[PDB]
């Protein structure tokens, strides 16, 4: 049965696509918090330009 | 200006930390795409051999 | 100098915001192409059982 | 080998997709390098403006 070398490689991409999937969610969580924190720095710099 | 330059220095410091963790996870996707790319070359040889 | 530095920081923030929206799109591009590889690795483990 | 022809249909979609993830994660890493160098400039300039 030649479904041996199909199984050994379709096991390695399944333990690896899983960490990719998790890492894409962790990147997503950081990114959307950073856009909010960045948009508050934008207000503070605008206040400094006004102050100048 | 002193109270806003301080609040930016502290928010920039947390942003840079959070950014260094995106660089970490992006390295971890980069390093596991080497595994997957290698295994889809193998899946191609076995089909060529036995189709 | 305070006018110069305020504009120099404003110009860096504009760069960061533009590169960050390109990374969100590329993150959505990877979040779509991860699902396509997951389906073709579940539907391939179904062949491994069939035979 | 019809069951290996079924394997090719899957393995074509994976090979097309992994080549896009390979360029998309290189586009992310280069943009992240560019953000960092600008973030160190904001860090640097926010100390010099505070001394000013």
């Amino acid at each position: 049965s030649h479904m041996k070398d199909v199984q050994t490689e379709t096991f390695s991409v399944a333990e690896s696509i899983e960490e990719i999937s998790k890492a894409n969610e962790e990147i997503t969580n950081q990114l959307l918090g950073i856009s909010k924190e960045m948009d508050n720095i934008s207000t503070r710099i605008e206040s400094i330009s006004a102050s100048v | 200006n002193a109270k806003n330059a301080e609040e930016i220095t502290n928010s920039v410091k947390e942003v840079n930390a959070r950014l260094q963790e995106i660089s970490a996870s992006t390295e971890e996707v980069t390093s596991r795409v080497q595994t997957i790319r290698e295994n889809v070359q193998m899946l191609k040889e076995i089909v060529a051999r036995y189709k | 100098e305070n006018a110069k530095n305020a504009e120099e920081i404003t110009n860096s923030v504009k760069e960061v915001n533009a590169r960050l929206q390109e990374i969100s799109a590329s993150t959505e591009e990877v979040t779509s192409r991860v699902q396509t590889i997951r389906e073709n690795v579940q539907m391939l483990k179904e062949i491994v059982a069939r035979y | 080998g019809s069951h290996m022809k079924d394997v090719q249909t899957e393995t074509f979609s994976v090979a097309e997709s992994i080549e896009e993830i390979s360029k998309a994660n290189e586009e992310i890493t280069n943009q992240l390098l560019g953000i960092s160098k600008e973030m160190d400039n904001i860090s640097t300039r926010i100390e010099s403006i505070s001394a000013s």
